[PDB]
C-alpha cells in the first residue's frame, strides 16, 4: 500500500497571500496524482490531475507540480472563496490512497 | 522505540530506591532489560539485567543481595531497586534495552543496549 | 439457449432436456482463524548468538508458543544458502506447527553441501544426520570474520571416525579412542589407534571452501495437537450459516459452517471423511467444534422445444431449493424456473423427472 | 536414603483388552482399519502381586492394577537404569503427577515410604536433568487402571482407562478404549521398567504390545465399541 | 578489565580521530561494543560485535579490532562528534572502559 | 445532467449488515468502472473498493477487505456496496464516484453523489 | 576501469516487481520507511539506482 501524507495540516492566510501545500507519496507515482478541494457539507471537487493538469472550469489562481514522492499544490493569489481542504489522492496502484487533507483557514 | 522512567528522589541513608522504566515500540518479550549507574563526573557501571520473556536475572558482583530487579509484562515496564542506600549511591539510574543476551535462552548476543532512557537520578543526603 | 447450442455445438437444437453447466454458491466472505500467542519467538536469539556449536556436539534449540515471522530470515541478504524441502519459504509466512526444532553448527563451506536429506560424507554420516523425509529449510552463511583466527581456530572440531553412520537427528560427543585395524589400544593412541575427532584449520586467510560457515537448520512438525507456532497472523470474526472461505490454523478450505453435534474429545482437532478431506473442526481460539460442509452446488438444465417451433426455455437447477437459486416450481428434482406448474395431466413430452414432465402448450 | 528391604511367574489372559485410540481424529458410525502396537487378543499377560523386578520393556507395554488402596503409585523407566544414562521417572503424590528425565542413581529396590506424609526412596542422585513435567495426578468395588506405554521416534506416549470393578484376581472381560493421557518429547531410549509401590512403616498385570493389524468400530458417538484382531485366527 | 586512551583527545573539527580500547584478557570480536555520550544526555550505542555499526550511526563512524586491541575512528569531526566515548565487553560478565 | 444518488443509509447494531446503492444518470455508467469512499465524521477522505466497467475485477482497501462486497448493474445503471460485520468505525458517510484516472478506469471526468450517513450503534 | 567504471548502474530499489519486458528508467527517491523524502535523499530516502 502507497501511503499519502500532506503539510502543514493547516494554515491560516488572507486574501491576496500565496498559499502553498505540500503532498507526499510514500513512493514513486510518476505524475499520477489528483488535488481534490472539499468544503464542509459538500462532496469533494477535482482541481488537478496528472499532477499538473488543471480542469476545466477551474479559475487560473491555482496551479500544482511535481514528480515522483514530491508535489505541491500552489494557490498564487488566495480569494475569500477558496477556503476549504484540499486533498491529494494517488492512482498509480490500487488500492487507491488520499492524505489527511490540508486545512486553510481565513487569516 | 522509546523508554521513559520515574523522576528524581532523595533518600536517606540506609533507605531503599525503586525506580521504573516503562518501554514501547517493540514487543517486549523479546528483549531483555539493563541497568547502568553512572555517578556524577564518572564513567558508567552495570548493575545488572533481566530477561523480560521468563523473569531470570544476573547482576553485576558490587550489587549482589543489594539489587532486585522485576517486570511487569501487562504494562510492558522494568524495575529496579536498589536497598541500604549509601551516599555515594547519588548517581543517575539508566535502563535500556538489551541484546547482550538472549531472554528466552539467556546466551550471549552480537549487540549493545540498543535504546536508553532519560535517566533517574538519586541522590542519597540526610540533609532535607 | 445460448449456451445449450453451444453446449451441443450447433445451431439448431431439438426438443429435449438438456445439462449445459454447472452452478455453484460462492463464498459471501473469507475468515481466518489463528491461535491467540501474543510473544514472538527466539529466531534473534539463534541467529546472533555470539558463539555457535561444532558439528560433532551440534546444538538444538526448541521453538513453541510463539508467532513466527519469516519474512526477516528469507528475505535477508546475509544468507549464502537457503533452501526448503517440503514448503515455500514465501508460503511458509501463513503456515502452523506443533513444533520448530532449530538446529546450529559451525562447518567449512565445501561440507554445506551435506547438510541435506539423502546425503553422505564425513559430515552426513558422523557428525548430523538428517532424513530422508526431511521437511524444513538449511539456512547457511560465511562467518571467516568472526569464527577464524590468526593462528587458527582449533576450537571448532568434527567427528572423523566411527564404526557406522548416525541415524537422523542423532547426537554422538563420545571421545574415546577408534582402533582401525585388529589390535586393541588399551584407551592409548598409536598405530591403528586414533582420537575420534579432529580440528578444523580455521584461519581468515584460507579459501572459500575452508573458511568457517554458520549454520542454522530449521525442522518442522505438524503432529495433530494445539498448534504452538504460526506465521504472522490476522485473525477475523467466526461466521456460521453461510458459505465462506476459510483458513483454520494454516488449513484452508471453502464451505458452510456450523456448530457441531459431534462430541470431540479434549485431545481431538478436526475429523475426517472417507474421501481424506476434514469435515469438522476445533477452533483455535473459542474450542468450539464446528462442521463443515461446502457450499450448494449441481447442474443446470435447459428445456426446451426445438428451435424450430420456439426460442422459449425453462431451466432446471438440479438438487436444490428455489430459495437458493439467486414461474418458479419446486420439484423433487430440483427448482424449475420458467415453466408454469398446471394440475391438469398429460402424456409425458419432455421428463423431468419423479413423475413430473414438461411440454409447450 | 535408599532402603534394602524370584517367584515363578502367574499368567491370566487378556480377552479383548488393552485396545486404545490409534490417532486424534474424530470418526463416527465407521469401521477403520488400523497398523499398530497393540495387545494381542487373547493373550498370556503376567500377574504380579503388590514382587516388584525389573522388566523388559520390549516394543511397549500394556498395564492393569486392580487396587482399592493406591498403592502403585508410578513407574521407572530407562535403560542402564544408573547415572549413567537418562532414566525416566513417572511418580504420583496427593496433588500432581511429577514427570521427570534425569541420570538419576536409582536404589537396588526403590520404593516411596509412607508414614499421610510420604518420602520418596527412589533414587540417591538425579544429576543433568534433561525434561520435567508436572500437572494433575494420572490415577486419581476396586478400582481398574489401565495405561500404555510407547515410546516412537523420542516420544513416549502413555493411554489409560479407568472403570470399577467388582472382579477379583483376573481382568475383565468386554471391551473398553484407552484415550490418550500423554505425549512427551523426551528423547531417550527404554529398554526396562520397573514399577514404584507406597509402602506403609493389590496386584498389576503386564502384557507387551506388538505390530498388529485391527478393524476398530467407531459407533455414532465416535467411541470405539469393538474391534477385531485380524491375525488372531482365519 | 577496559582500559582507554587518550583520556582527553584534543582536535579541531574536521580532522579525523582516533580512540583506542584495551582488554586485561582476550576478548571476542562479537561481544564488544562502542558508545558515545553527549553532555546531558544518557548513551547511545555506535558499534556492535566490534565493526558493526549502530542503525542511524553515520558514515563518519567506524571501528576495528581483535583479541585484546580495539579501536574507534571518526573520518572527520563534526561539532556534534565532540562527545564522551566509551568501550564495553559482555565475553567475560560485562564491563565498561574509563571512557574517553 | 449528470447525477450520483446514494441511497440505502440509516442506523445498525455492530456485527450486523447493510447495503447500500447508488443510482447513476446523465452518462455512461456502463462504460466506467466505479469507486466508492467514505467520510468519518470530522475526518478526511477513505477509500474503500473499485469495480470495473463490466463489473468483474474488484478491490478493496484493507480496512473493508473481507468484509464488505461491490457489485454493480448496468442494466439498471446502479451501484452497490454491500457490508457485512459492521464495526463502530464504518460510521461514515459513503459516497458513490466516478474519479478521473489514466491508469485504471479510463475516466476523463470527475464525478460525485452527494453521501449517503451509515452509522453503527 | 583501474579507479572503477560507475558509469554501468542497476536498480535496488522498487515498490513491486517488473512485468516480463518492461523497462522503468525513473530515479525519483525511494521512501523506505513511513515518512516522505521531499526529493531529498536522507534517512529513509535511497536514489534508487
Ligand atoms: C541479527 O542481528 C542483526 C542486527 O540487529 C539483524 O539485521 C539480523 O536480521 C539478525 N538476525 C536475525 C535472524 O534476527
Ligand atoms: C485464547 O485466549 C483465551 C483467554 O483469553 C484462552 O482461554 C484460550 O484457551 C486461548 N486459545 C488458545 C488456543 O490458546
Ligand atoms: C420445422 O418447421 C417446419 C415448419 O415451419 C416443418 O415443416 C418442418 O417439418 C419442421 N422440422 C422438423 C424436424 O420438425
Ligand atoms: C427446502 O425444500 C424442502 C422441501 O424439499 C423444505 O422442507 C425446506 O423447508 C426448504 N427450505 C427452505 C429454506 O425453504
Ligand atoms: C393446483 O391445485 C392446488 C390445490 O391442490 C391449488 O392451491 C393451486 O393454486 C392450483 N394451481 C393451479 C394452476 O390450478
Ligand atoms: C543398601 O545396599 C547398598 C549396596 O551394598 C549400600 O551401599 C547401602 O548403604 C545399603 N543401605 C542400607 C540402609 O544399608
Ligand atoms: C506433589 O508434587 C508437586 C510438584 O513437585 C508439589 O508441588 C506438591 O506439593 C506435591 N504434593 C504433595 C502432597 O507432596
Ligand atoms: C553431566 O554429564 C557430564 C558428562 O557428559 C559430566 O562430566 C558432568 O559431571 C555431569 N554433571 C553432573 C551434575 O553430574
Ligand atoms: C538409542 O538407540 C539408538 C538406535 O538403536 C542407538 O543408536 C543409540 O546409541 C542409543 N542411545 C542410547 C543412549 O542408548
Ligand atoms: C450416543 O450418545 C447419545 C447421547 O448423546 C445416547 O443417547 C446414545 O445412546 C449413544 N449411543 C451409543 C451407542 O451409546
Ligand atoms: C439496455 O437498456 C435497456 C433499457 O433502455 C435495458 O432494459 C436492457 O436490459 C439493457 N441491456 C443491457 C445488456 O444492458
Amino acid at each position: 500500500v502507497i501511503w499519502m501524507t500532506q503539510s502543514p495540516s493547516s494554515l491560516s492566510a488572507s486574501v491576496g497571500d500565496r498559499v502553498t501545500i505540500t503532498c507526499q507519496a510514500s513512493q514513486d507515482i510518476r505524475f499520477y496524482l489528483n488535488w481534490y478541494q472539499q468544503k464542509p457539507g459538500k462532496a469533494p471537487k477535482l482541481l488537478i490531475s496528472d499532477a499538473s493538469n488543471m480542469e476545466t472550469g477551474v479559475p487560473s489562481r491555482f496551479s500544482g507540480s511535481g514528480s515522483g514522492t514530491d508535489f505541491t499544490f500552489t494557490i498564487s493569489s488566495l480569494q475569500p472563496e477558496d477556503i476549504a481542504t484540499y486533498y491529494c489522492q494517488q492512482y498509480d496502484n490500487l488500492p487507491f490512497t488520499f492524505g489527511p487533507g490540508t486545512k486553510v483557514d481565513f487569516a | 522505540v522509546q523508554l521513559v522512567q520515574s523522576g528524581a528522589e532523595v533518600k536517606k541513608p540506609g533507605a531503599s530506591v525503586k525506580v521504573s522504566c516503562k518501554a514501547s515500540g517493540y514487543p517486549f518479550t523479546s528483549y531483555g532489560i539493563s541497568w547502568v549507574r553512572q555517578a556524577p563526573g564518572q564513567g558508567l557501571e552495570w548493575m545488572g539485567w533481566i530477561s523480560t520473556y521468563n523473569g531470570n536475572t544476573n547482576y553485576a558482583q558490587k550489587f549482589q543481595g543489594r539489587v532486585t530487579m522485576t517486570t511487569d509484562t501487562s504494562t510492558t515496564t522494568g524495575y529496579m531497586e536498589l536497598r541500604r542506600l549509601r551516599s555515594d549511591d547519588t548517581a543517575v539510574y539508566y535502563c535500556a534495552r538489551d541484546y547482550t543476551r538472549g531472554a528466552w535462552f539467556g546466551e550471549s548476543l552480537i549487540g549493545g543496549f540498543d535504546n536508553w532512557g532519560q535517566g533517574t537520578l538519586v541522590t542519597v543526603s540526610s540533609a532535607s | 439457449l445460448s449456451e445449450t447450442k453451444c453446449t451441443l455445438k450447433s445451431f439448431t437444437v431439438e426438443k429435449g432436456i438438456y445439462q449445459t453447466s454447472n452452478f455453484r454458491v460462492q463464498p459471501t466472505e473469507s475468515i481466518v482463524r489463528f491461535p491467540n500467542i501474543t510473544n514472538l519467538c527466539p529466531f534473534g536469539e539463534v541467529f546472533n548468538a555470539t558463539r555457535f556449536a561444532s558439528v560433532y556436539a551440534w546444538n538444538r534449540k526448541r521453538i513453541s508458543n510463539c508467532v513466527a515471522d519469516y519474512s526477516v530470515l528469507y528475505n535477508s541478504a546475509s544468507f549464502s544458502t537457503f533452501k526448503c524441502y517440503g514448503v515455500c519459504p514465501t508460503k511458509l509466512n501463513d503456515l502452523c506447527f506443533t513444533n520448530v526444532y532449530a538446529d546450529s553448527f559451525v562447518i567449512r563451506g565445501d561440507e554445506v553441501r551435506q547438510i541435506a536429506p539423502g546425503q553422505t560424507g564425513k559430515i552426513a554420516d558422523y557428525n548430523y544426520k538428517l532424513p530422508d523425509d526431511f521437511t524444513g529449510c538449511v539456512i547457511a552463511w560465511n562467518s571467516n570474520n568472526l569464527d577464524s583466527k590468526v593462528g587458527g581456530n582449533y576450537n571448532y572440531r568434527y567427528r572423523l571416525f566411527r564404526k557406522s553412520n548416525l541415524k537422523p537427528f542423532e547426537r554422538d560427543i563420545s571421545t574415546e579412542i577408534y582402533q582401525a585395524g585388529s589390535t586393541p589400544c588399551n584407551g592409548v593412541q598409536g598405530f591403528n589407534c586414533y582420537f575420534p575427532l579432529q580440528s578444523y584449520g580455521f584461519q581468515p586467510t584460507n579459501g572459500v571452501g575452508y573458511q568457517p560457515y554458520r549454520v542454522v537448520v530449521l525442522s518442522f512438525e505438524l503432529l495433530h495437537a494445539p498448534a504452538t507456532v504460526c506465521g504472522p497472523k490476522k485473525s477475523t470474526n467466526l461466521v456460521k450459516n453461510k458459505c465462506v472461505n476459510f483458513n483454520f490454523n494454516g488449513l484452508t478450505g471453502t464451505g458452510v459452517l456450523t456448530e457441531s453435534n459431534k462430541k470431540f474429545l479434549p485431545f481431538q482437532q478436526f475429523g475426517r471423511d472417507i474421501a481424506d478431506t476434514t469435515d469438522a473442526v476445533r477452533d483455535p481460539q473459542t474450542l468450539e467444534i464446528l462442521d463443515i460442509t461446502p457450499c450448494s452446488f449441481g447442474g443446470v438444465s435447459v428445456i426446451t422445444p426445438g428451435t424450430n417451433t420456439s426460442n422459449q426455455v425453462a431451466v432446471l437447477y438440479q438438487g436444490v431449493n428455489c430459495t437458493e437459486v439467486p414461474n418458479v416450481f419446486q420439484t423433487r428434482a430440483g427448482c424449475l424456473i420458467g415453466a408454469e406448474h398446471v394440475n391438469n395431466s398429460y402424456e409425458c413430452d419432455i421428463p423431468i423427472g419423479a413423475g413430473i414432465c414438461a411440454s409447450y402448450q | 536414603q535408599c532402603v534394602n528391604l524370584q517367584l515363578p511367574p502367574a499368567y491370566t489372559n487378556s480377552f479383548t483388552r488393552g485396545v486404545y485410540y490409534p490417532d486424534k481424529v474424530f470418526r463416527s458410525s465407521v469401521l477403520h482399519s488400523t497398523q499398530d502396537l497393540f495387545l494381542p487378543f487373547f493373550s498370556n499377560v503376567t500377574w504380579f502381586h503388590a514382587d516388584n523386578p525389573v522388566l523388559p520393556f520390549n516394543d511397549g507395554v500394556y498395564f492393569a492394577s486392580i487396587e482399592k488402596s493406591n498403592i502403585i503409585r508410578g513407574w521407572i523407566f530407562g535403560t542402564t537404569l544408573d547415572s549413567k544414562t537418562q532414566s525416566l521417572l513417572i511418580v504420583n503424590n496427593a496433588t500432581n503427577v511429577v514427570i521427570k528425565v534425569c541420570e538419576f542413581q536409582f536404589c537396588n529396590d526403590p520404593f516411596l515410604d509412607v508414614y499421610m506424609k510420604s518420602e520418596f526412596r527412589v533414587y540417591s542422585s538425579a544429576n543433568n536433568c534433561t525434561f520435567e513435567y508436572v500437572s494433575q495426578p494420572f490415577l486419581m468395588f476396586k478400582n481398574l487402571r489401565e495405561f500404555v506405554f510407547k515410546n516412537i521416534d523420542g516420544y513416549f506416549k502413555i493411554y489409560s482407562k479407568h472403570t470399577p470393578i467388582n472382579l477379583v484376581r483376573d481382568l475383565p472381560q468386554g471391551f473398553s478404549a484407552l484415550e490418550p493421557l500423554v505425549d512427551l518429547p523426551i528423547g531417550i531410549n527404554i529398554t526396562r521398567f520397573q514399577t514404584l509401590l507406597a509402602l506403609h512403616r493389590a496386584a498389576y498385570y503386564v502384557g507387551y504390545l506388538q505390530p498388529r493389524t485391527f478393524l476398530l468400530k467407531y459407533n455414532e458417538n465416535g467411541t470405539i465399541t469393538d474391534a477385531v484382531d485380524c491375525a488372531l485366527d482365519p | 578489565v577496559l582500559t582507554q586512551s587518550p583520556g582527553t583527545l584534543s582536535l579541531s573539527p574536521g580532522e579525523r580521530a582516533t580512540l583506542s580500547c584495551r582488554a586485561s584478557q582476550t576478548v571476542s570480536s562479537t561481544s564488544l561494543a562502542w558508545y558515545q555520550q553527549k553532555p546531558g544526555q544518557a548513551p547511545r550505542l555506535l558499534i556492535y560485535g566490534a565493526s558493526s555499526r549502530a542503525t542511524g550511526i553515520p558514515d563518519r563512524f567506524s571501528g576495528s579490532g581483535s583479541g585484546t586491541d580495539f579501536t574507534l575512528t571518526i573520518s572527520r569531526l563534526e561539532p556534534e562528534d565532540f562527545a564522551v566515548y566509551y568501550c564495553q565487553q559482555h565475553d567475560t560478565s560485562l564491563t565498561f572502559g574509563g571512557g574517553t | 445532467e449528470v447525477q450520483l444518488v446514494e441511497s440505502g443509509g440509516g442506523v445498525v447494531q455492530p456485527g450486523g449488515s447493510l447495503r447500500l446503492s447508488c443510482a447513476a444518470s446523465g452518462f455512461t455508467f456502463n462504460s466506467y468502472g466505479m469507486h466508492w469512499v467514505r467520510q468519518a465524521p470530522g475526518k478526511g477522505l477513505e477509500w474503500v473498493a473499485f469495480i470495473r466497467y463490466d463489473g468483474g475485477n474488484k478491490y478493496y482497501a484493507d480496512s473493508v477487505k473481507g468484509r464488505f462486497t461491490i457489485s454493480r448493474d448496468n442494466s439498471k445503471n446502479t451501484l452497490y456496496l454491500q457490508m457485512k460485520s459492521l464495526r463502530a468505525e464504518d460510521t461514515a458517510v459513503y459516497y458513490c464516484a466516478n474519479l478521473k484516472d489514466s491508469r485504471y478506469s479510463g475516466s476523463y471526468y470527475d464525478y460525485w453523489g452527494q453521501g449517503t450517513l451509515v452509522t453503527v450503534s
